[PDB]
Parts: structure tokens; C-alpha cells; sequence
């Protein structure tokens, strides 16, 4: 990408990554990290918290607390 | 043709009776062992002293009065006669339990293969 | 003919008790585990034999590796009566069954 | 354990042995290779690729030489024929002299310096050409179909295939590949005219849809591509033992049938009539779709899937709570099971995805139809390689002789020893056009010397030898063309083995 | 292996020439028929062009290779086949020669073809329209005959094959589809054919005097048995268990009674009198007491009947096949204007004769049935083709290769190239166009050179189409002759040998392959 002269060594750490979105800082100087091996997704349960059936909001709201 | 099928529909029939007879023995005598530990509850339940029926003979059964609600038969070995404590027939029985369990199962895929298998035979027989 | 099914008859006999041992033998095993808990607690008799007899525990731990005697000695007696009897009766159904049809 | 010159001349004696009369069979001009059989099938044959599989292979270079033929056969599938011309000639030529002359790689290294010289010339005698027209296009196509010699039904898989072609051009990498061929999906249907026959907007899927699969008609309403992650949990959140039994029944679908429900409520957010249940696709999952009210799909292929994601063009989702029109089915989609002939017919239309329309291939038979499928499976081929070079370079003796003096001039300008292997390539060159003239009927030797002068003052620019007329001619205006590319590619192979071969001195166990 | 280049060709004109000189006369009634015992191990006799071929186990590339070419050919004409195989190797007689002078064999495939055009183009020069007359008719049947056997063989046979094709068009039909029903009869001589405008079925059931003689024949096609069985268990149903055998015994016997009253019913619902004879006919075997039933009651029915009759008695009668009885009336079941069971040897063949439209015209041949009977059941059928061909074009020329000079005449005469490269292949073309009727003339009689320069000339006089006498060996005129040329006929062998020349005579490479 670019041209050719201007491949060069980068000081830090070479990612080919997802880079993230959705109001994401893009630079964020002086952060601690988390590496996950693990992929978050949401672990799928219809009830683990507000168990209560008040509106249709709140049995969604049930299986929101995953 | 419906010859060998006539033969071929008449044998299927008997395995799946032959097999529907010994599951349905599996479960009674599986049942027993939890009888036996159901036996043992109200056993424990009563009390020592308590006056028992117990299987005597053809047509009679002997009372007798009861002592230590702790003791139970285990029969393991052959014939061999084991007596155990209160808490150890039920798990004695639940392996025997467990044990006819399985060869309950046995039965059910033997038993069921002889008949739509059968049911196979029947028809290109009318058909 | 008569001969076929005499010999495969006490086959088919003492291979199923036999088998009836295999469940016992686990209980065998077993036993040797329930009765070796058992101190004297709970009152020991051998089931041996159609008297119920007061016992010790001695009396009760030899009996069972004695009693493993049962699932021993019963299952591989029969290995020979199942041979002894299959091939003699192997043997008798093709010479009966040529004759009567020739 | 065999090596050496012996082999560097058996290499050329496996290799070269091939082409001879392949070469013949090059051009529509073809001598047709009878191969009998052992068991006695008589095979009349100009098309290498037949040749090479049903030929006992002498020579493990033979074996080799099937390899970079089904490299172009897969690479493109157009000019297999040609692969193997110039790698045996390469090495033909020169081999045993500059190994004699003692070096394997003076030629070895004497083989890219010659390949980008034609790449240079290439590009200058390479034309440019209107993608914007399809008939600047067309006419190439149309030459190229003739090169298939079907332009009765195939004229029309000309149009079909570059109207697909221009549609199933796209694709990015970065780099942005011109055209994708694996985005292309053509249909084969008995009933129709090939000339009804046509191309629509994303994966038409006549290939798990040869009946229902789909509804038959679903307008606005989204299929749902499942890369879920949909699988009915036995428990809720965790998997317990499988059901053998009635209790494992009770229990177990408690906990399965709300996960589905979980999952496939998640689904009917999207607004589905359809759903096509690629994984996940199980005894309950399915089952909960007509409960959730929309139709569910079993057990597809994701081959489909994402020619579907490539249809409706979405893209396939994992995600089990989070299921939408973006994540799976994008655009308002069109998903229309049409019986065409009698087989009902899966066309997802309304694509989003760039370009991207796919071909409805319907024959008053299939075979009616095969006659263009094929061709139109070689115009694609053709049209894509005016996409991937859109360059147009005139055919045969033009392309041919025009390299050679450059490669002479070249080897000229070097003076060195890699100018004998040049000095063999220009030449290795020369043979296609003699042997169009081979295959036309005149003396080439004359045409060749012709073609020379051809060169000696055109410099051969649109001017070879044409051998289906057999005489010096004007590509351009003849029209007779081709792309760079296939071109450049075919040849550029041409040149890998013959690099190979030479390379090899070691045959053994 | 491999044979090179002027070797693989010098392979492929060999193999055609052995061949055609078995065809040279193959052809035309000096055409000399040809027997075949190592194409079975059966005794054969067979004279055709490409049915030889097939006839044979033919190891040779070439020849199995024609086979498969001639047949598109001889799946029209069946005449001019056994003419194929000359004009092809010939031609390769002739352009291997100027290979071998030198050339490509490449300009002269190329050079055929403006010949081959000009050919296509004098063909229409040359074909006559003519008309449909039974007599125009005749006398292409009979040259195909003649070809195909003698021409009293020819002359005899020929009258049923011009009679059924004009049935066959007065379904308007313009080829030969039904009518096409051929029988070979039990006899002494196979000088016995009939012309059955309707049908004929080959069996009386078991039964005589059902009335058998039909006057008025409303026909039943009955795929199904008025005989089930006579015994205890059905005609599908069998048993070895004991109680279900005695289930079946009762109803066997009356579920026929069911079928035969039906028609005893039926009888007297198609008739209510005895007098119209009522045929029933049935695919599979029918009771005796069934027939007895139905015989004295006047009823005519047929059992062990063919389906293809019973294709042909559904469409010949307007009949109908069924598989059941019951009552209907007489046109439900279709009607055959004559029906008579005809006994020759022990069968009695019922002829269903003059069916409403009796869109199947039955040909019968009464012989002995020997592969001679079979021998002469080809040329008829061929020359139904051939007529059929007749029927396809009303363009129609002289036949004994009158066409060939005024070919060759005009062809190369002109240059059609006007260059060496396209007349080098015309030359070769439209010579090899002459090979047969010259060697007809020179295989009846009168060399080539003489018939040749004779017809060259009389040609060049007359622009007639004068073509050989094959019993003189001089030409006549063949439209005179009456062995004539459809043009649906003699066009496809400028196809063939053309097409079939272009490949096989570019191959340098050949190898077993696999």
C-alpha cells in the first residue's frame, strides 16, 4: 500500500486486525491493554437477571442481562 | 416371493415378542430395588418393635415383631446373603437398579427392529 | 432327527446361568467390597445351600472368594459343554438329515 | 534414478512429441489427433486437455507437462493449448547446445528477460479496449466464440456471459480485482429459449433450487443466511446429555425449544418470509421458524450461501442474538422461486453488491442450453480477461514476429551468451504462425520471410499471418484480437516449465 | 504406437477401400448381397451399407468409426448407404495422391468445400420436382428394392409399399411413422406378402369358432385376463401358508365370471345382438370357459395380443386398450372395419383389417422364415424410406448416378474457385463423385471409360439426366430408367463424405489412448 520506499520499520506493534468502531477512541496514548483470546460475542440466556414481566421491554430485558 | 415373505413375517413377529417379554421382566425386578429401598423407608419410618407380616409360606403370612430397622438384606454373589445397613441397600439396589436399567434398553432397538422390519413384510405381500 | 438339538439344549442351559454369574461375578468382585466393610455390624450369613446359618466373618470373606468359586467354576465348565456338545451335535445334522432325504 | 542431458533431451522428447500435432489443432484450422484405444474408442480431438488425460504419459515430465496445461486449464481454460507450445520449443531449441555450451541458467535467467520484453511489447502492441462497449468487447467475444467456432447460439452467450461478465465484474482487495468469476453463477434449465435466457441482479440459485426451497415467491421479505451458532442447546445455556429417552424428551426440549426461540425470534426482527438454515439447521431449529412465523430452509450449502451472500449480497452472520437485513439478506431483496421449465427456481434478486448480476441460463433443453453454457463459461473467460487487461492485442503472427526482433535486438543489444536462448525464443515465437501457416496450407518459410518484412517495416504491429486465410493481414482490420492477458499468461506459463524442465537435472526415487 | 502423419492416412485409405469394393455391388439389383457368419457366429445375409457394418464385429477404427456416420444417412435413405462408402475412400484415393504429390491436406478439405457448395448448388440445379404418383412412387420404391433386392423382388413387393405410404398420407402425414408394422408369417416361401390396410393380430385367444370371422369389429383391447386362474390363488397373489390359500379359492374362480360377464354384458351392451362379431382382445391369456362364455354368445375374444398391436389396434381402430371390462358401447371400443382370425400353419392370425382409420397399415410377408424372409423384410422398409424420402421431396432425379457426371460435368468444368487451392480440392471433390456409376456400369457390364465418356458426352449433349443401365452398362435415362434420386436421399451423401472426410483426413499423431 502507499509506494514502496515508504515501507518502514514502525516503532510499536504491527496489527492486522479488526480495529474497532461505533464511537471507539481510534487513538487512545498511554492505554493498558486487553488481549483476549477469547471471542466476547454475548453468552446466549433468555433469563439471568430482571426475571419480572412488566413490559415487553422487561422479558427482552430478561435475556438482555447476558 | 410372498412365500419367503410369509415366512419372513411370521418370524419377525416372535423376536419383537420374544424381546417385548424380556424388557418388560427388566423393569419389575429393577423396580424391586427401589421397592426394596421403598420397603426400607417405612421401615425405618415405624419404628423397632413394629409387628410385621412377612412372607411365610403359600397363602399365610407370619407376624413377627420387628427389630433393628438398620438391618436389610443385600444378596450379591450368587446366592450369597449380605446384610447391610439401611443406607447401603439403596445404593446396592440403585446398582442393581441401574443395572437392569441398561438391560432394559437392550431390549427396545432389538425389540422394535423385528417389527418394523415385519411391517416391511406385510406389505409387499398385500402389495 | 433326534441328535440335533440334545446337545445344543445343555448349551444353550448352562451358558445363560453362566451368564447369570457374569452379573454375580461383578457382585462377586462386589461382595468381596460388601462384605469386607462389613465389620459385623449387620448379622453375616452365607447364603449357601438352602440353610440360613448363623455366621462369622471369616466364615462370610472366605465364603465369597469361595463364592467367586461360583462364577469361576460355572462359567468355564460349561466352555467345554458348550464345545462338547456343539460339535457333537454339528457333527449329527448333516449324516441324519443326507440319510432321510436320499 | 535418471538425469542429465539425457533427460534435459528427453524432457524436450516428452515434452516436444506433445505439441506436434497440438500445435496443428491450434486455430480453428486444426488437425484433429485420432486416438484409438486399447480397448479400440476412436477419440477425433484438437483440445490438449482431452489429449493430455486419455495419453499414456511416457515421461514424468509429461506428467509435469499435464501440470502447468491444467494450471492455464484452471489458471484460465482458454489457450491451454498454447502452454505447452513454447515450453517444449525453449527448451527444444536451444537446450542441448547452451548445455552443451555448459549452463542451465544463462537460459534459466535468459527466460524472464525475454518474458517481460514481450509483457513490454505486449503493452505497446496491446491495445486498450471499450469495456463501455460491450461490442468493442463483443467483436473480441464474437472472435472469441468463433475461436469456439459456435456463433449461432454462443453469439448470444457472447451478450449473456459480457453482460454477466460486466456485471460479475467486480472485486476488491485492495487492489481491486477486475473482474470475480466465483461471483458469476449461471443456471441450467430445460424449457425456454436461451435467448429468454438472461442475467439478474445478485446469485441467481438454481442450484440447491431445482424445486421449493425457498417459499416459491418472497418479494420484500429477507432469506436468512445462518452462520449461527444457532445449534438448540439441550440445556439453556449449556449442553447436557443427548435424548435417548422420554425424560431426556421432556427436560432436554424445555431447554432446547426456548433457545430457538431465542435464536430464531432473534430472526423474525429481520423481516424474513424465509429462512434458510445453512448451520445451526437441526430438528427443532427449523421447526421454530414456522412457529416464528416464517418459512425455514434445511441443511444448504454455503456455497450457495455465500453466492447468496453475493445475491442478495449481504454478508452471513454468527452472531445468535444479534440477526438483521444488514447481517444477512441486505437490500430490500427480491427472492422469487420461479418454475422455469419444470423446475422451480430460487432467483434472489434485488442485490447489494456491487454490479453483480448472474445468469439465468434457460434452454428449450439442457442441451440447447450447453451449447452456449459452455462457450459463455469461455466468453467469461474471454470477457474477464478484456477486464483484467483491458488491452486488445491482434492474434497470431502480429503479437508474434513483432516480440521477436525485440528479443533479437535485445539478445543483439546483450551480445552476450543469453542471447543464443533470446536468439531460441524470438524463434520459439515463430512457430505459431508457421504453424498457421503449417495449418493454413502455404509455404511459411515464404509467409515467415513475408512475415519478416512484415516486421522489417511495420514492425508486424497488427500485421502476422492469419491461418485461418493463411496470408500477411491486418489484425486490427480483421478484427482477429485477444487480450494481454491470456495472451501474457498463456505465454508467461509457456515459459515456466521450459524454466522448470532446464531446472530439473535430477530424475529419481 | 504411432503412425505418422502420411502413415495414419495411408491407414484410413485402405480401410475404406476393401470395403467399398464389397459395396460396388452392394448396390443396385446387380448389387450382390453379402452373408455374415464371424459377424455373429449366426448364418446372415444381409444387403445394405451401414446395416453390414453394424452387422459385423469390426474391429478396424475406420469402419466402426463409418458405421456411426453412415447411420444418420442410412437412418434416411437405407439406399445410397450401400453407395456411401464408395465416394468417401475414393476421395481419399484421390487427395492422398496429391498429398503425395505434396500439398496440405488442409486446402483440400478447404477445397472440397466450394464443391461440396456447388454440388448443394447443382443438387437444387439438378433435382426434379416431381410429383406423388403412386406409379412416381413406385419407381422409387422399387430402385431402392432393386438395390436392395431383385427387382421382381423389387417389382412384387413394391405395390404394398407405395400403398400404405399413401394411407400414411391420408393422415396427412409427411413421413412414415405407423403403417411401418411389418409381420413375417409362418410359411414354405417367402414369395407370400400381403398389404393389411388395418391390423393384424397373430392369435384367436385359445379358443375357435368365437365367432371369429368379423364383420363389424368393435375392438377391445384388454390388457387384463378374463384368465386370472381357474384354481384356488390369484394370478399375482401366491401363498405357502396354509389358511390364507383357502381364502382366495372361492372368489378366483368368479372374480373371472365378474370379467367375463362383463363382457357377456358388454357383448350385449356394445351389441344386443349376436350379430355384429364383438372382439375382445387381450394382452395376457383368457380363460377357456371365458371364451366358451363369450364364443357362444357370439363374442370374438383375443388373448396373448402384442402391445405394440395394442398400440397400433388403439390407434388403428380408434381402439382402446383396458384394464377392465364392464360395459360400454361399440365406439368406446374402438372399431375395426374388418376383423377375420386367419389360420395359416397351426396360428391363426387374426387380420383386423381396414381399422377406422386404420392408421396402421400391417404388411404381412408370408416365408419361411429364415433370415431370407428377413432379407427381404429391409429393402421394403428401406424403401419406405425411400418413398417416405419421395414423400419428403417432391425433387426427385434419375438415379445410376445420372446426377455424378452432370456433377462432375459442371463442377469441374467451371472453376467454382476459379484458384489451384479451392479446384485442387474440387478436383479431387467431384472426381470421386463418378466412382459409382461408372463402376455399376463396369460391375454390370460395360467398363467405366466407355460409360463414362458415353454419358460425359451424352450429358454434355443432353443436359438430361442419362444415367447407366445397370443390366446393359450404357446410360439411359434413369427418370426414364425409373431409379430415381430423392433429392432428400442423394443430398446427405455430400454431407457425409464431405464432413466425415474433413477430420479423418487431418490426423498426423494416432495412439492408443488410455
Amino acid at each position: 500500500g502507499r509506494s514502496q520506499m515508504e515501507s518502514m520499520l514502525i516503532s510499536g506493534y504491527a496489527l492486522n486486525c479488526v480495529v474497532g468502531s461505533q464511537g471507539m477512541p481510534k487513538r487512545i496514548v498511554n492505554a493498558k491493554i486487553a488481549c483476549l483470546d477469547f471471542s466476547l460475542q454475548k453468552t446466549k440466556m433468555k433469563l439471568g437477571v430482571q426475571v419480572v414481566i412488566t413490559d415487553p421491554e422487561k422479558l427482552d430485558q430478561i435475556r438482555q442481562r447476558e | 416371493n410372498l412365500p419367503q415373505l410369509e415366512m419372513l413375517k411370521n418370524q419377525l413377529d416372535q423376536e419383537v415378542e420374544f424381546l417385548s417379554t424380556s424388557i418388560a421382566q427388566l423393569k419389575v425386578v429393577q423396580t424391586k430395588y427401589v421397592e426394596a429401598k421403598d420397603c426400607l423407608n417405612v421401615l425405618n419410618k415405624s419404628n423397632e418393635g413394629k409387628e410385621l407380616l412377612v412372607p411365610l409360606t403359600s397363602s399365610m403370612y407370619v407376624p413377627g415383631k420387628l427389630h433393628d430397622v438398620e438391618h436389610v438384606l443385600i444378596d450379591v454373589g450368587t446366592g450369597y446373603y449380605v446384610e447391610k445397613t439401611a443406607e447401603d441397600a439403596k445404593d446396592f439396589f440403585k446398582r442393581k437398579i441401574d443395572f437392569l436399567t441398561k438391560q432394559m434398553e437392550k431390549i427396545q432397538p432389538a425389540l422394535q427392529e423385528k417389527h418394523a422390519m415385519k411391517q416391511a413384510v406385510m406389505e409387499m405381500m398385500s402389495q | 432327527v433326534e441328535k440335533y438339538q440334545q446337545l445344543q439344549k445343555d448349551l444353550s442351559k448352562s451358558m445363560s446361568g453362566r451368564q447369570k454369574l457374569e452379573a454375580q461375578l461383578t457382585e462377586n468382585n462386589i461382595v468381596k467390597e460388601e462384605l469386607a466393610l462389613l465389620d459385623g455390624s449387620n448379622v453375616v450369613f452365607k447364603l449357601l445351600g438352602p440353610v440360613l446359618v448363623k455366621q462369622e466373618l471369616g466364615e462370610a470373606r472366605a465364603t465369597v472368594g469361595k463364592r467367586l468359586d461360583y462364577i469361576t467354576a460355572e462359567i468355564k465348565r460349561y466352555e467345554s459343554q458348550l464345545r462338547d456338545l456343539e460339535r457333537q451335535s454339528e457333527q449329527q445334522r448333516e449324516t441324519l438329515a443326507q440319510l432321510q432325504q436320499e | 534414478r535418471e538425469s542429465g542431458r539425457k533427460v534435459q533431451s528427453g524432457n524436450i522428447n516428452a515434452a516436444k512429441t506433445i505439441a506436434d500435432i497440438i500445435r496443428t489443432c491450434l486455430g480453428p484450422k486444426s488437425m484433429m489427433k485420432m486416438l484409438l484405444d486399447p480397448m479400440g474408442g476412436i477419440v477425433m480431438t484438437n483440445d490438449g486437455n482431452a489429449i493430455l488425460r486419455e495419453i499414456q504419459v511416457q515421461h514424468p515430465a509429461a506428467k509435469s507437462m499435464i501440470e502447468i496445461s491444467r494450471t492455464q486449464d484452471e489458471e484460465v481454460g482458454d489457450g491451454t493449448t498454447s502452454v505447452i507450445i513454447l515450453a517444449g520449443e525453449m527448451l527444444s531449441v536451444a537446450e542441448h547446445f547452451l548445455e552443451q555450451q555448459m549452463h542451465p541458467t544463462v537460459v534459466i535467467s535468459a527466460y524472464r528477460k525475454a518474458l517481460d520484453d514481450m509483457i513490454s511489447t505486449l503493452k505497446k502492441i496491446s491495445i486498450p479496449v471499450d469495456i463501455s462497449d460491450s461490442d468493442m468487447m463483443l467483436n473480441i467475444i464474437n472472435s472469441s466464440i468463433t475461436t469456439k467456432a459456435i456463433s449461432r447460439w454462443s453469439s448470444l452467450a457472447c451478450n449473456i456471459a459480457l453482460d454477466a461478465v460486466k456485471m460479475v465484474q467486480f472485486e476488491e482487495n485492495g487492489r481491486k480485482e477486475i473482474d470475480i468469476k466465483k461471483y458469476a453463477r449461471v443456471e441450467k434449465i430445460p424449457g425456454g429459449i436461451i435467448e429468454d435466457s438472461c442475467v439478474l441482479r445478485g446469485v441467481m440459485i438454481n442450484k440447491d433450487v431445482t424445486h421449493p426451497r425457498m417459499r416459491r415467491y418472497i418479494k420484500n421479505p429477507r432469506i436468512v443466511l445462518l452462520d449461527s451458532s444457532l445449534e438448540y442447546k439441550k440445556g439453556e445455556s449449556q449442553t447436557d446429555i443427548e435424548i435417548t429417552r422420554e425424560e431426556d424428551f421432556t427436560r432436554i426440549l424445555q431447554m432446547e425449544e426456548e433457545y430457538i426461540q431465542q435464536l430464531c425470534e432473534d430472526i423474525i426482527q429481520l423481516k424474513p418470509d424465509v429462512v434458510i438454515t445453512e448451520k445451526g439447521i437441526s430438528d427443532l431449529a427449523q421447526h421454530y421458524l414456522m412457529r416464528a412465523n416464517i418459512t425455514a430452509i434445511r441443511r444448504v450449502r454455503k456455497t450457495d450461501n455465500n453466492r447468496i451472500a453475493r445475491a442478495c449480497g449481504a454478508r452471513i452472520v454468527s452472531r445468535p442474538e444479534e440477526l438483521r437485513e444488514d447481517d444477512v439478506g441486505t437490500g430490500a431483496g427480491l427472492l422469487e422461486i420461479k418454475k422455469i421449465g419444470d423446475e422451480y427456481f430460487t432467483f434472489i434478486t434485488d442485490c447489494k453488491d456491487p454490479k453483480a448480476c448472474t445468469i439465468l441460463l434457460r434452454g428449450a433443453s439442457k442441451e440447447i442450453l450447453s451449447e452456449v453454457e459452455r462457450n459463455l463459461q469461455d466468453a467469461m473467460q474471454v470477457c474477464r480477461n478484456v477486464l483484467l487487461d483491458p488491452q486488445l492485442v491482434p492474434g497470431g503472427g502480429a503479437s508474434e514476429m513483432a516480440v521477436a526482433h525485440a528479443l533479437t535486438e535485445k539478445s543483439k543489444a546483450m551480445t552476450g551468451v543469453e542471447q543464443w536462448p533470446y536468439r531460441a525464443v524470438a524463434q520459439a515465437l515463430e512457430v505459431i504462425p508457421r504453424t498457421l501457416i503449417q495449418n493454413c496450407g502455404a509455404s511459411t518459410i515464404r509467409l515467415l520471410t513475408s512475415l519478416r518484412a512484415k516486421h522489417t517495416q511495420e514492425n508486424c504491429e497488427t500485421w502476422g499471418v492469419n491461418g485461418e486465410t493463411g496470408t500477411l493481414v491486418d489484425m486490427k482490420e480483421l478484427g482477429i484480437w485477444e487480450p494481454l492477458a491470456v495472451k501474457l499468461q498463456t505465454y508467461k506459463t509457456a515459459v515456466e516449465t521450459a524454466v522448470l524442465l532446464l531446472r530439473i537435472d535430477d530424475i529419481v526415487s | 504406437e504411432v503412425a505418422r502423419a502420411q502413415a495414419a492416412l495411408a491407414v484410413n485409405i485402405s480401410a475404406a477401400r476393401g470395403l467399398q469394393d464389397v459395396l460396388r455391388t452392394n448396390l443396385g439389383p446387380k448389387g450382390t448381397m453379402k452373408m455374415l457368419v464371424s459377424g455373429a457366429g449366426d448364418i446372415k445375409l444381409t444387403k445394405d451399407g451401414n446395416v453390414l457394418l453394424h452387422e459385423m464385429q469390426i474391429q478396424h477404427p475406420t469402419a466402426s468409426l463409418i458405421a456411426k456416420v453412415a447411420t444418420a444417412q442410412d437412418d434416411i435413405t437405407g439406399d445410397g448407404t450401400t453407395s456411401n462408402v464408395l465416394i468417401i475412400g475414393e476421395l481419399l484415393k484421390q487427395a492422398d495422391l496429391y498429398i503425395s504429390e505434396g500439398l496440405h491436406p488442409r486446402i483440400i478439405t478447404e477445397g472440397f468445400e466450394a464443391a461440396k457448395e456447388k454440388a448443394l448448388q447443382f443438387l437444387e440445379e439438378v433435382k426434379v420436382s416431381r410429383e406423388m404418383d403412386r406409379e412416381t412412387l413406385i419407381d422409387v420404391a422399387r430402385t431402392s428394392l432393386r438395390t436392395k433386392v431383385h427387382a421382381e423382388l423389387a417389382d412384387v413387393l413394391t405395390e404394398a409399399v407405395v400403398d400404405s405410404i399413401l394411407a400414411i398420407k391420408k393422415q396427412d402425414e409427411p413421413i412414415d411413422l405407423f403403417m411401418i408394422e411389418i409381420m413375417e408369417m409362418k410359411h414354405k416361401s417367402e414369395t407370400d406378402t400381403s398389404l393389411i390396410r388395418g391390423l393384424v393380430l397373430d392369435h384367436g385367444a385359445r379358443h375357435p369358432d368365437m365367432k371369429k370371422r368379423v364383420e363389424d369389429a368393435y375392438i377391445l383391447t384388454c390388457n387384463v385376463s378374463l384368465e386370472y386362474e381357474k384354481t384356488e390363488v390369484n394370478s399375482g397373489f401366491f401363498y405357502k401358508s396354509a389358511e390364507e390359500r383357502e381364502k382366495l379359492v372361492k372368489a378366483e374362480r368368479k372374480f373371472i365370471e365378474d370379467r367375463v360377464k362383463k363382457i357377456i354384458e358388454l357383448k350385449r351392451k356394445v351389441c344386443g345382438d349376436s350379430d355384429k362379431g364383438f372382439v375382445v382382445i387381450n394382452q395376457k391369456g383368457i380363460d377357456p370357459f371365458s371364451l366358451d362364455a363369450l364364443s357362444k354368445e357370439g363374442i370374438v375374444a383375443l388373448r396373448r395380443a402384442k402391445r405394440r398391436n395394442m398400440e397400433r389396434l388403439t390407434l388403428a381402430c380408434g381402439g382402446v386398450a383396458l384394464n377392465s371390462f364392464d360395459d360400454l358401447s361399440p365406439d368406446c371400443l374402438g372399431h375395426a372395419g374388418l376383423v377375420y382370425e386367419y389360420t395359416l400353419g397351426e396360428e391363426k392370425f387374426t387380420f383386423i383389417e381396414k381399422c377406422n382409420n386404420p392408421r396402421s397399415v400391417t404388411l404381412l410377408i408370408k416365408g419361411p422364415n429364415k433370415h431370407t424372409l428377413t432379407q427381404i423384410k429391409d429393402a421394403v422398409r428401406d424403401g419406405l424410406r425411400a418413398v417416405k424420402n419421395a414423400i419428403d421431396d417432391g425433387c426427385v432425379v434419375p438415379g445410376a448416378g445420372a446426377v455424378e457426371v452432370a456433377m462432375a460435368e459442371a463442377l469441374i468444368k467451371h472453376k467454382p474457385s476459379v484458384k489451384g487451392r479451392a479446384q485442387l480440392g474440387v478436383q479431387a471433390f467431384a472426381d470421386a463423385l463418378l466412382i459409382i456409376p461408372k463402376v455399376l456400369a463396369q460391375n454390370s457390364g460395360f467398363d467405366l471409360q466407355e460409360t463414362l465418356v458415353k454419358i460425359q458426352a451424352e450429358h454434355s449433349e443432353s443436359g438430361q439426366l442419362v444415367g447407366v443401365d445397370l443390366n446393359t452398362g450404357e446410360p439411359m435415362v434413369a427418370a426414364e430408367v425409373g431409379v430415381w434420386d430423392n433429392y432428400c436421399v442423394k443430398k446427405q451423401l455430400l454431407h457425409s463424405c464431405t464432413v466425415i472426410a474433413t477430420n479423418i483426413l487431418l490426423v498426423d499423431e494416432i495412439m492408443r489412448a488410455g
